[PDB]
């Protein structure tokens, strides 16, 4: 806001908000630290009410455990097959579609409006939409999984108000100079729309990454499965082999270490190109 | 071309076998590929590995629609009655009679085995698993910290309700702390077995939560009025800390961390196994003696074991209508049954985990000398999974340690062990009342059995409507529908 | 291409109401038209209807001898120029003046000559390579025209060109377009909010308010000869003074105001005045004097000085004789008090007079 | 007509908008033919008294009335608060290492979320309780006492989603102009003044728009996470109409009476949406 | 409340860039001076400081005695008028005039005094119940001076208040502010972008380019005698011509320019002007007339017609000499047209001079 400074109440007033909100960041920024510390960190130490904010012994075993998992990466691997042709389909089902609806001249605009708003604040249901995927036959299915949502109606009339925020002289000027319809989308309204592109893709790139029930439900084979479902099993479940079970002992990780280098190398990219995205998004102050 | 080939051209299955919340089936498994070159037959698994609950994977798989070639697992004997009478499995009589000698040959020479896994229509949808041995569980101890804390072992309830006591209170690994737990286990309903020493029955058999047979009256030991009486006691004793407080939760891998960390003062588990630590870790904790010791007095004032191996058990797996394929499958499973087969699936891979010594297969040193226990390591190969195969008792007989079988001698001659629940033969109209209301019984009751345990809800206040609950619920129904079932077979 | 351009009873109907009615225009070969009014018009509908950007829902419109009723935009061969420049910012301006022809043939056309012409005649020689993210206001519309004069079509359709710039941008704006208009000739029409354009581009002047077409003609025409009271407060720097007044005893020599002050009238035939008739009179700030200077003269009028703001060697000088105010140009070297008497002196000549009523121009 | 006629130019523009609405069509609106189905088997309008005749199901709804009350006053608020706070930080350096580590969490995983509360939770290993036993106090087994389960959660809640939340807010309270706070400190109002008398009413719309959208469903709050972290002992408090639809539909594979809850809480849902929007359109500007 | 307010070597900076350098201005009480020049300068920033809303990198700047540098604004004691709608769109029009004392909320019949006062100054009365979301832009800027005035400060601050407002309703409020200065009599300053409002309200207009004062004084004054070719190029409607010129062979009495055209210059004692020095010579387009003095004295200049815009009963005229352009304000009627050679007659007592490289006037 304002810069006036001066005033004691005011003064008081933003010192303590700084202190409270630097608390609130401290208590948000905690539990990530913990996890790497953790994970590197011994598992002896881990057990024994060690750690904490810093690691300790440094056993770094974890890691060793998690990068000869077979399915872990597989199941990476699919989150990012999910998530780029995800996003592409997503695009190429939205952009056209907010475009169409954007335009003031069409038939059932108010009636096509409708169709896809009120999906919103009323659906059918858990059961009858797993139904309908059963009869489509997209169930165990990459493709089932892509183009079984590739839209959802927020994107539509966010992208669809954002082509209308823009003005009608470019649409316009390029009718006069023959463009019409499609080569004008291409070529003016899509490189004007940057900003709730990039908005859009990155609402849908989070979803298909973070996506987790669905895709856990839809799918059956091992191969297909993505990265939240298997974490889904080891993470939170803790649901272990003998195997694992006899492994611990002759490791010296423990279970909790491999957790968290797990959960560790499941957050690396996350934390890599986040900084890019925000600073992207931010290209101002703040906001 | 093999002498073990029950085909001459290549068949390749589709098997859905989800078992224990564990393992589900690998055709690239040591004994799966062995059973491949033996039987020419490739079983390939279609299943979710992420997925957790077996049980819930069977019942989706069942209702998907889409049956594959084989269905195994644990625990689905019920369910393969049930599915078998529906039609969802063939029938295999007479494919055993014809295609399976070995199979026809033991259920022959095993009358009371095949009795138990007929249908009430009388026919045999599964071939089943069939383990072989005497003593299952027995009671095991600490060596060291009876010593160190100056006491001796208990021979009684009171007596080691001390001993955990001072084990909670005193501090037996000397570290310093209180972080010791009295009382482990990879069993969950191992919790409830305690109620054991206070003369209450836990179940009838060696499955959980089991009917048994008192003075010719079918009754179930959790619906008894003397079973809270003991969880009672036990909820005091996880009040306490005398309990593992994530016993539930923890599973598998307690006796690999509770002794591991020495934090364990007391389990009940395995012969086998469990000593099989003892040589395991004992070069990483130094003083670690693990030792079999008898049922102590209950307040019966009575020596108590009751679980015993059973003949036999609800495992295996089965033959849907989709194979199309019903020669192969059932001389498949006659396989198993088969010398060579058993070989395979108890000792695992030849060349690899045993050799053949003198006509009887030999583990090499290299399984015998590890520290993981031999069935652990075959649970990863794919041997000893719950199967079709018969289980051959002198591959557990190999790794046991001669302190083991001390212990097992010692609850044979003490004849601790307490006669196993066989079951009874229901009619196709009394059977339904069964299948239909028993899970939901049995899941009712081990969700009030945690709740319980834990301290969440109370013993005593909640015991009335408990009871109600188990009355609406149709239990009494099914146990009076038992009663039915036995008493035209027992009489006299 | 200097080319006619007939517009005969165009009208557009939105729902319920009906924004223009049945307007008819006739534009000669590279004749200067401006359309002028409020905000809310149909004057930028009517330039948005001959684009082809907006259906014709009755009339006919045409250009020479094709009828343009039923037509493509790109082939109903004009040019526009809209508000916001319908410049794409990510498009180069050499790129954004041939947008129009990249879509036919190629550098067959060899393409050099039309740009050079378009640019050496706005005169950018540099900001041919260029991105409409960094320019001026007057270089975004200069590159605007750019591509407009790029086609060279029978017809420039002005939109509003002129009002996101600066007044100083303004006017030089409008300079290079009138130089633009001498240059090229062709026909051009022109659609304003604003007065002053309307009477330096247009050679005829089309005043348009909620509705229909008011009035046409030269702009001198409408400055002289307004047809309503509207047109007479439009058109000027100032606008006209408008005050009520009547008619009492003598009805074409004499004429009453508020303050008690009574105006003599030329007899100007073909007027036909009438005694008792309400009416409102007008006079431009022009022509009012400050006493006895110029002589009895062409009328009198007693007042009281309201305010007096210098603008210059000129001043503006508000007035009060009734309720009323008047607006009254005089020198900025002569010496005015508020709150005292002034006498003001209007030049009968110049005079007019509407209907309370009908509005229309009675004197 | 004109249909024709405007439709011949349209062509394009209704092909761009063919393949969406199709997809609507199918993925949407299929599942509701679907829905008016499985109503019946196995006719018909029977299995709903069996819903609220079973002491399951009304526990289920109890709980899902009970968390949607406390995800909507203690998680809705937060955001904006958040936005405050962060607005009335001055060194923009600082302000931005806030925003990262604040807005941060949003793009963990629920499951990883989840995880995260299993592994902190966890009794004798847990990094919480260990920090109870350094002061000194007790200690807790969080995940298996139903008591813990809200309080946990809608914690998890705002440490995941308040950030990210509180950027729409921080927008809606940057696109204001200056000047009426400039006004307002030529006059001397003081910063709580400014944030209560201007800021708040000013992004009232804002935060109404974003309440019925909030309000919109508020039946399935939380649905991921109850699915994932609710243990038997605590399946009383943590069941949730929408965790009861799935566990008898998908797992106990009952299409019916599940389908039929699904049909009940999708038109509660739409009462309670048309109720929010009514109150926040009459009362407040704008709207649906 | 009456009083002085003192500006002395007041500099803004930001970021090092320092965006106003060392303004110094000294108002008397009831004082109407305007700060006014082009975009970018430290005028509004200067205002801005007054108010206390931006910090005062360096000199002291007072109202009477005390200091109000590190003072607060609500104790500034003055009231600003933003340019950009101040008033709150959820409170009604009362409640944004008594917003500023409901802080406080003071006494309930003091502010319902000062409301009542304040719509009765600007006749907010019918508004009083309205809000800001239907309203006028003027509505809005006279509720904003309404809730200005409502404090009753010892300075009325205004920052390009206008601005967003059309013409007209520019007139129209500039001449409402100057009869409401006539009325409170407070001691205001004022910053505009535009010319006319400077020359109309201010007692003194002050000139700002890049933060440098360029000259203050009497708006009279500043037309008559700019200080600069700055100066002089701003203030008027017309924009003074100001194209180069020579010297040579006659001093004092002749200056030529480039059209080859020779002037002659009055004595004008006091100037001692050398020949052959490097000139910038500069006319009004209204003291230049086509053939308007009958056989001048000294036979001036003569020119070739660009192009003509009438504005009404007159008219602009652009004039070509040699490579340079002149404006001049001719009659409404004017045949002409381009391209025919022209007389054009200058009058001798208002021209000027300024030096080539020295923007000062020197003559
Ligand atoms: O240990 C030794 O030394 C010898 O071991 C021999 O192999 C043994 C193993 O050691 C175990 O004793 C093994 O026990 C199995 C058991 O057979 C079942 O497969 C059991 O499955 C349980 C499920 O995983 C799940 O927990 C389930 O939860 C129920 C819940 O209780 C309730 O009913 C609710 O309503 O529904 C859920 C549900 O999801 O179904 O309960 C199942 C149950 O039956 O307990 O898992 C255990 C196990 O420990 O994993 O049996 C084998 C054996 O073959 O006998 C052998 O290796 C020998 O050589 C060793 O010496």
């Amino acid at each position: 806001l304002a810069t006036p400074f001066y005033s004691r109440s005011d003064r008081i007033f933003g010192i303590v908000n700084a202190v409270l909100l630097g608390i609130f960041a401290l208590c948000a920024l905690y539990p990530i630290i913990y996890i790497f510390s953790m994970s590197i960190s011994s598992g002896a130490a881990v057990t024994q009410g060690r750690v904490f904010l810093l690691p300790v012994d440094i056993d770094f075993s974890a890691y060793g455990r998690v990068l000869h998992d077979k399915l872990f990466w597989t199941s990476y691997a699919n989150t990012i097959f999910y998530t780029v042709f995800g996003v592409v389909t997503s695009l190429i089902f939205i952009v056209p579609g907010a475009y169409a609806l954007s335009k003031p001249r069409i038939r059932g605009r108010r009636v096509f409006g409708f169709i896809i708003a009120f999906t919103m604040w009323f659906n059918a249901g858990m059961i009858p939409f797993f139904l309908n995927m059963r009869d489509l036959g997209l169930l165990d299915n990459r493709f089932g999984i892509l183009i079984g949502f590739a839209c959802n109606a927020f994107n539509i009339i966010l992208m669809r108000n954002y082509f209308e925020s823009i003005s009608a002289s470019f649409e316009e000027a390029a009718r006069m100079d023959g463009a019409n319809d499609l080569q004008i989308l291409w070529k003016v309204y899509i490189p004007l729309a940057k900003p709730a592109l990039a908005t859009i893709t990155l609402l849908c790139a989070i979803s298909r990454w973070n996506g987790y029930f669905w895709a856990m439900v839809l799918l059956r084979a091992e191969e297909k499965i993505p990265l939240q479902v298997y974490l889904k099993k080891t993470i939170v479940d803790l649901n272990v082999n003998e195997e694992f079970a006899g492994a611990l002992l002759t490791n010296s990780y423990s279970m909790e270490t491999v957790v968290g280098a797990i959960i560790v190398m499941s957050i690396i990219p996350v934390i890599i190109v986040y900084p890019v995205v925000q600073k992207y998004f931010t290209k101002g102050v703040m906001l | 071309k093999e002498a073990t080939w029950v085909t001459d051209k290549p068949l390749t299955l589709k098997i859905h076998m989800h078992f224990r919340d564990k393992w589900v089936w690998d055709e690239n498994w040591p004994v799966a590929k062995e059973s491949f070159r033996l039987t020419n037959v490739k079983l390939q698994s279609v299943a979710n590995k992420a997925a957790t609950n077996s049980q819930e994977q069977f019942n989706l798989m069942m209702a998907s629609g889409d049956l594959p070639d084989v269905v195994g697992g644990d625990n689905l004997k019920d369910k393969f009655i049930q599915y078998g009478q529906e039609g969802a499995f063939v029938p295999l009589n007479k494919l055993i009679d014809q295609y399976a000698p070995h199979i026809k040959a033991f259920f022959k020479s095993h009358p009371e085995v095949e009795r138990a896994i007929k249908a009430p229509d009388g026919n045999i949808y599964f071939i089943p698993y069939v383990p072989d041995g005497v003593v299952a569980r027995g009671y095991f101890i600490r060596e060291d910290w009876l010593k160190k804390l100056n006491l001796k072992p208990p021979q009684n309830i009171d007596e080691l309700y001390t001993v955990l006591k001072a084990f909670k209170e005193k501090d037996p690994n000397g570290n310093g702390k209180a972080d010791e737990v009295p009382f482990i286990d990879r069993h969950p309903d191992e919790v409830f077995r305690l109620v054991n020493f206070w003369g209450a029955r836990s179940s009838g058999s060696d499955n959980y939560m089991d009917f048994y047979i008192d003075n010719g009256r079918v009754k179930h030991p959790w619906a008894e009025t003397a079973f809270r009486d003991g969880m009672k006691h036990v909820a005091q004793w996880y009040k306490e800390g005398l309990i593992d407080k994530e016993i539930f939760t923890r599973k598998a891998r307690a006796r690999e961390q509770m002794f591991g960390g020495n934090l364990g003062g007391f389990t009940h588990d395995w012969f086998a196994s469990t000593m099989t630590f003892n040589e395991g870790l004992a070069k990483t904790v130094p003083g670690f003696k693990l030792i079999p010791i008898a049922p102590p007095t209950n307040s019966k004032g009575q020596r108590w074991e009751e679980d015993s191996r059973q003949k036999v058990r609800p495992d295996g797996w089965a033959i849907t209508v989709k194979n199309k394929n019903p020669v192969e499958t059932i001389k498949f499973f006659d396989f198993y049954f088969s010398r060579p087969g058993r070989d395979i699936s108890n000792f695992g891979v030849p060349g690899v985990t045993y050799d053949i010594k003198n006509g009887k297969a030999v583990f090499k040193d290299s399984v015998l000398k590890s520290p993981q226990p031999v069935n652990n390591q075959l649970y990863d190969m794919g041997a000893q999974i719950p199967i079709g195969f018969w289980q051959d008792y002198d591959y557990e007989r190999q790794w046991t340690t001669p302190e083991a079988q001390a212990g097992i001698d010692m609850y044979v001659k003490g004849k601790y062990v307490m006669p196993g629940f066989e079951g009874v033969n229901m009619t196709r109209e009394e059977r339904a009342i069964y299948d239909k209301y028993w899970a939901d019984v049995r899941t009712y009751m081990y969700e009030m059995g945690q709740a319980w345990v834990m301290g969440t809800k109370d013993v005593d206040k909640t015991w009335d409507e408990y009871q109600r609950q188990l009355k609406l619920r149709g239990l009494y129904q099914v146990l009076q529908m038992m009663q039915q079932a036995y008493d035209r077979q027992y009489k006299n | 291409m200097v080319a006619s351009v007939s517009i005969q009873n165009v009208v557009k109907r939105y729902d319920k109401t009906t924004v223009v009615h049945g307007v008819s225009l006739d534009i000669e070969p590279g004749e200067f038209v401006v359309l002028v009014g409020p905000s809310g018009c149909g004057k930028s509908t009517t330039l948005r209807m001959v684009a082809g950007l907006e259906e014709i829902s009755g009339g006919t419109i045409r250009i020479d001898g094709r009828v343009i009723n039923d037509l493509a935009p790109k082939d109903r061969d004009v040019a526009m120029v809209f508000q916001n420049y319908a410049l794409y910012p990510h498009l180069n301006v050499r790129d954004n003046i041939s947008f129009g022809l990249r879509l036919k043939r190629t550098k067959k056309s060899v393409i050099d000559a039309a740009v050079k012409t378009a640019a050496d005649i706005l005169g950018l020689q540099p900001l041919l390579e260029r991105k409409p993210s960094d320019l001026s206001g007057g270089q975004r519309q200069r590159v605007a025209m750019g591509r407009a004069i790029v086609r060279d079509p029978k017809v420039f359709l002005f939109d509003q060109p002129l009002s996101n710039l600066d007044a100083k941008l303004r006017t030089q704006m409008r300079a290079e377009i009138k130089r633009l208009h001498q240059r090229l000739g062709t026909t051009v029409i022109y659609v304003t909010h604003d007065q002053v354009e309307a009477m330096t581009l247009a050679d005829r002047i089309v005043v348009m308010r909620d509705g229909l077409i008011e009035q046409i003609g030269k702009p001198m025409d409408l400055f002289l000869h307004p047809a309503n009271t509207f047109v007479a407060s439009f058109i000027g720097s100032p606008p006209m003074n408008l005050m009520p007044a009547r008619i009492a005893v003598d009805s074409t020599q004499h004429v009453e105001l508020n303050g008690g002050n009574r105006i003599s009238l030329l007899p100007r035939a073909g007027t036909h005045l009438a005694p008792g008739q309400e009416v409102v009179f007008g006079i431009r700030p022009e022509d009012v004097t400050l006493d006895g200077v110029e002589g009895s003269e062409r009328a009198q009028i007693k007042a009281t000085v309201d305010i007096v703001e210098p603008l210059g060697s000129e001043s503006i000088l508000h007035a009060t004789v009734g309720d009323h105010s008047l607006v009254v140009k005089v020198g900025g070297l002569n010496e005015v008090h508020p709150g005292d008497p002034v006498t003001l002196h209007v030049d009968l000549t110049r005079v007019h007079l509407f209907d309370a009523q009908s509005q229309a121009s009675i004197y | 007509e004109r249909l024709w006629k405007d439709i011949k130019r349209d062509w394009l523009l209704y092909a761009m908008l063919l393949p969406t609405i199709i997809w609507f069509l199918i993925f949407l609106y299929k599942p509701m033919i679907g829905l008016q189905m499985a109503f019946k088997q196995y006719i018909g309008f029977d299995h709903f008294v069996t819903l609220f005749q079973s002491e399951q199901f009304i526990r289920a709804i109890k709980n899902t009335l009970t968390l949607s009350g406390l995800s909507l006053l203690f998680g809705f608020p937060m955001p904006i608060l958040l936005a405050l706070m962060i607005n009335e930080v001055y060194s923009k350096g600082y302000r931005k290492a806030v925003q990262t580590i604040v807005y941060l969490p949003h793009f963990i995983s629920i499951v990883i979320v989840a995880g995260l509360v299993v592994t902190f939770l966890s009794p004798s290993t847990g990094v919480v309780n260990n920090m109870l036993s350094w002061i000194g106090l007790d200690r807790v087994y969080f995940l298996t006492q139903p008591e813990w389960f809200r309080p946990i959660y809608i914690s998890s809640n705002i440490w995941k989603e308040a950030g990210f939340d509180s950027i729409v807010y921080l927008a809606a309270i940057m696109s204001i102009n200056p000047a009426l706070y400039e006004s307002a400190q030529v006059d001397g109002a003081t910063r709580w003044q400014m944030i209560t008398r201007i800021t708040l009413p000013c992004i009232v719309p804002t935060i109404a728009v974003l309440l019925v959208i909030r309000l919109g469903h508020i039946l399935e709050v939380g649905f991921e996470y109850i699915i994932l972290l609710y243990q038997p002992t605590t399946y009383e408090t943590a069941d949730v109409i929408s965790t009861y639809i799935y566990r008898l539909g998908l797992q106990g594979a009952r299409y019916d009476i599940a389908t039929a809850a699904g049909i009940f809480n999708a038109v509660v849902a739409l009462v309670i949406v048309l109720f929010a929007n009514h109150m926040s359109r009459r009362i407040t500007k704008t709207g649906v």
